[PDB]
């Protein structure tokens, strides 16, 4: 009933191969029923879980900022595999509810 | 330059099912969700389903709850809405739209219409409005069902003056349109008028000439 | 769901005037409001998107505003091809919801109707019926009269017609009526009229023929 369907920023990510890149998740919750996922498209073309909070590669990590609408997507010690498109996904732990997925995102990864 | 067309409408009758598809071109269709829309003649337009971007979640209005299934593929670029339990209301061209979550309906396709009645499919039949300043030449597309038709003259080359009328039910219970082009008198002699006439739903074209045949 | 009332329905106004479409919402729906151009049997452009930004491709001229519930759109300097109908649509929450529509008209100065009739072909009176056709081609205003008279007899029932939208160039419409009579109708009688009455005819003008010519 509310399409809160999460930001998700930057558009596009370039880091040097070996540096944390880290996202920026923001939903505006409804309840506190509710959990975010984290994406990316795999060569198998699906949107493979990499992290979730609440509670894996400890290499894609997931934090919530106090703000308390806004959490960082972070891949620690980016590699060239990890270029890619990613993006978020909300769920609220309402009956029927479902995934409410963000806009994609690239992260570049360089020498 | 995002590209959306739509295919798979036709004749349906009451109940049964029918399937139409969207293709896209010059985006990435997984990155941004789709949706329909219907807008049945002479009404506003109404949203009817959507799906996100993966497909891992579907959105449905009440109305067509529980009948239409609206699903994607993401390896053809195709958007597909698997209508069941079909009803008269449901009679309307449906477009797909590109959603840009929030900004949603961010680009629409033309749209294909969807006729819900027990009526069969016939054909037009085209009968010359020949000419007896300004002449006046047309053609009476007469006779069909469902709609649309569509009508050109030479091949889409004369497109000046050409007034194609909406099709108007009349009692028989078929549509019927007239479409005229206004030239001027001596051009009578020169240049030749063709009409191009398409009913894709009986799939028959007719190319008729005007003659003044004095 | 969100109540969408959009007013005013209809408008009409002539070429560079200031236009107000006024898209009122039940619940407020933050900025989330976009507006929509779909000329006749087209698909929907996009013009206004959160209620105020202005897409690509669009003409400046066309504006947003609105906080809330109540939002507007605005024509600088109304042009002839902006003949369309207008929606205002929500993107807060599910079901998405549309106005009911306002349709903009382009006014023009008074035009007199080209009025022109036809005979039916004799292969449609091979089919079984007849069907006379009277053209109205590039007027304004938008309404006429027209009148069938099968042997000076005025005609009920028997005639259908339908309307252009106006055109993008000249803002001018054209009406074509019609007249639907068996195969023996139309053997019975010979001369046919139709007699249009518009305010741009300073006397009424009838087309007639006649069926042995
Ligand atoms: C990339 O980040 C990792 C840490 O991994 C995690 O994700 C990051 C995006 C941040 O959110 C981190 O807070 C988070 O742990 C770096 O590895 C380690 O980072 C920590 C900082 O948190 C460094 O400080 C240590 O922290 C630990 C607890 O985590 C304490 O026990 C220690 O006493 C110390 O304070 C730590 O030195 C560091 N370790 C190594 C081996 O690097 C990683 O350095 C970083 N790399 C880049 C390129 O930014
Ligand atoms: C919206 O969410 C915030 C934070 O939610 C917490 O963390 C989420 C990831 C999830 O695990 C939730 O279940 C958690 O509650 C809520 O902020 C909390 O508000 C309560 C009071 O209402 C307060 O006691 C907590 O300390 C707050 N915690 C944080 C992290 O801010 C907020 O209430 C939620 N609002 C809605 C609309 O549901």
């Amino acid at each position: 009933r509310p399409w809160n369907p999460p930001t998700f920023s930057p558009a596009l990510l370039v880091v040097t191969e070996g540096d944390n890149a880290t996202f920026t998740c923001s939903f505006s919750n409804t309840s506190e029923s509710f959990v975010l996922n984290w994406y990316r498209m795999s060569p198998s073309n699906q949107t493979d879980k990499l992290a979730a909070f609440p509670e894996q590669d400890c290499r894609f990590r997931v934090t919530q900022l106090p703000n308390g609408r806004d959490f960082h997507m972070s891949v620690v010690r980016a590699r060239r595999n990890d270029s890619g498109t990613y993006l978020c996904g909300a769920i609220s732990l309402a009956p029927k509810a479902q995934i409410k997925e963000s806009l994609r995102a690239e992260l570049r990864v360089t020498e | 330059e995002v590209q959306l067309l739509e295919s798979g409408g036709g004749l349906v009758q009451p109940g049964g099912s029918l399937r139409l598809s969207c293709a896209a071109s010059g985006f990435t269709f997984s990155s941004y969700a789709m949706s329909w829309v219907r807008q049945a003649p002479g009404k506003g337009l109404e949203w009817v389903s959507a799906i996100s971007g993966s497909g891992g979640s579907t959105y449905y209005a009440d109305s067509v709850k529980g009948r239409f299934t609206i699903s994607r593929d993401n390896s053809k670029n195709t958007l597909y809405l698997q209508m069941n339990s079909l009803r008269a209301e449901d009679t309307a061209v449906y477009y797909c739209a590109k959603s840009y979550n929030h900004p949603m309906f961010d680009y629409w396709g033309q749209g294909t219409l969807v006729t819900v009645s027990s009526a069969s499919t016939k054909g037009p039949s085209v009968f010359p409005l020949a000419p007896s300043g300004t002449a006046a030449l047309g053609c009476l597309v007469k006779d069909y069902f469902p709609e649309p038709v569509t009508v050109s003259w030479n091949s889409g080359a004369l497109t000046s003056g050409v007034h194609t009328f909406p099709a108007v039910l009349q009692s028989s219970g078929l549509y019927s349109l007239s479409s005229v082009v206004t030239v001027p008198s001596s051009s009578l002699g020169t240049q030749t008028y063709i009409c191009n006439v398409n009913h894709k739903p009986s799939n028959t074209k007719v190319d008729k000439k005007v003659e003044p045949k004095s | 769901d969100i109540q969408m009332t959009q007013s005013p329905s209809s408008l009409s106004a002539s070429v560079g005037d200031r236009v107000t479409i006024t898209c009122r919402a039940s619940q407020s729906i933050s900025s989330y409001l976009n507006w929509y151009q779909q000329k006749p049997g087209k698909a929907p452009k996009l013009l206004i998107y959160a209620a105020s930004s202005l897409q690509s491709g669009v003409p400046s001229r066309f504006s947003g505003s609105g906080s809330g519930t109540d939002f507007t759109l605005t024509i600088s300097s109304l042009q002839p091809e902006d003949f369309a109908t207008y929606y205002c649509q929500q993107d807060y929450g599910l079901p998405f919801t549309f106005g009911q529509g306002t349709k903009v008209e382009i006014k023009r100065t008074v035009a007199a109707p080209s009025v022109f009739i036809f005979p039916p072909s004799d292969e449609q009176l091979k089919s079984g019926t007849a069907s006379v056709v009277c053209l109205l081609n590039n007027f304004y205003p938008r309404e006429a009269k027209v009148q069938w008279k099968v042997d000076n007899a005025l005609q009920s029932g028997n005639s259908q017609e339908s309307v252009t939208e106006q055109d993008s160039k000249d803002s001018t419409y054209s009406l074509s009526s019609t007249l639907t009579l068996s195969k023996a109708d139309y053997e019975k009688h010979k001369v046919y009229a139709c007699e249009v009455t518009h305010q741009g005819l300073s006397s009424p003008v009838t087309k007639s023929f006649n069926r042995g010519e």
